[PDB]
């Protein structure tokens, strides 16, 4: 399935997910897309901070769910 | 040069408003706290009163040709550290911000306080040697914890309104850049939000790694 995951300068990374997958999976993914590495990243879905070992349907992430990601960078 | 008398080394700090909260709070600061923008124009109306934003980008070469001001307000109105040691700049920027803060929800504590009454009349290179000798402040820093020419840096500054204009202090420069002036019956975070946004135009639109946050009073 498709997700979308939107930031802070307003640009959208679209993933093609598992309902199954981890919040890790999902990082790792974005990796892949946009070459941040997950320890640099905090996803947000309806507000709440989503946790490494948890999936996407724990959160009630479905098929075209959109998510933002916050960066965590060392500065 | 002055960083010769610099002393101790500064970790890096990670851009969590958390993190930026337990350092206001860590310094002896009371009154306030930081939270994160999410999308650069997501609504911040209940925000308000912003008593400054904290932006992380990463510092390209190119800053350095940025044209600033000559207005009279930035040497009258603003209290302005540089830094001296590269690794300070969460440090410097957090304190370029609360030392501008006249606010009744804002109370520096004692720390802060004497600080800015001690290098309010020194040169902006002293006040920045001064914070970055002070054990204090040095240590809150630590707790929570690299070449500007391969630009690879990720950097700190400050956005803060005084009077009527707006300032971005950058502690890599001499002095605070004003922005512009804004109102009688405007609002200032709009200046912000431009200088933010001009900055993001100097990379492609496959740059993503920023981070926005902003001060408030607590809640
Ligand atoms: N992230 C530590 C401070 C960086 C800096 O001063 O970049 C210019
Ligand atoms: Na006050």
């Amino acid at each position: 399935m498709q997700i979308f995951v939107k930031t802070l300068t307003g640009k959208t990374i679209t993933l093609e997910v598992e309902p199954s997958d981890t919040i890790e999976n999902v990082k790792a993914k974005i990796q892949d897309k946009e070459g941040i590495p997950p320890d640099q990243q905090r996803l947000i879905f309806a507000g709440k901070q989503l946790e490494d070992g948890r999936t996407l349907s724990d959160y009630n992430i479905q098929k075209e769910s959109t998510l933002h990601l916050v960066l965590r960078l060392r500065g | 040069p002055l960083g010769s008398m610099a002393e101790g080394n500064w970790c890096l700090i990670e851009s969590d408003p958390g993190i930026f909260t337990e350092m206001i709070h860590g310094f002896g600061c009371t009154g306030l706290q930081v939270e994160e923008l999410v999308v650069l124009d997501e609504s911040i109306e209940h925000l308000k009163p912003i008593h400054g934003f904290i932006f992380l980008f990463r510092w390209l070469k190119k800053e350095m040709r940025k044209e600033v001001d000559d207005s009279p307000q930035t040497c009258t109105d603003v209290y302005f550290s540089q830094q001296v040691i590269q690794n300070a700049c969460a440090s410097q920027a957090l304190i370029n911000l609360l030392l501008n803060c006249d606010h009744p929800d804002v109370d520096l504590g004692p720390t802060l306080k004497e600080f800015k009454d001690f290098t309010y009349d020194l040169d902006s290179a002293s006040r920045g040697l001064c914070l970055t000798n002070s054990e204090k402040i040095r240590a809150v820093h630590n707790s929570f914890g690299q070449k500007l020419d391969e630009e690879d840096v990720f950097h700190f500054v400050t956005y803060v309104p005084v009077n009527d204009g707006v300032y971005e202090l950058d502690g890599l420069r001499a002095a605070p850049l004003r922005l512009g002036t804004v109102a009688s019956d405007g609002d200032w975070t709009e200046v912000a939000i431009k200088a933010i946004k001009e900055k993001i135009k100097n990379y492609g639109e496959s740059e993503v790694r920023f981070n926005l946050m902003a001060v408030i009073s607590d809640q």
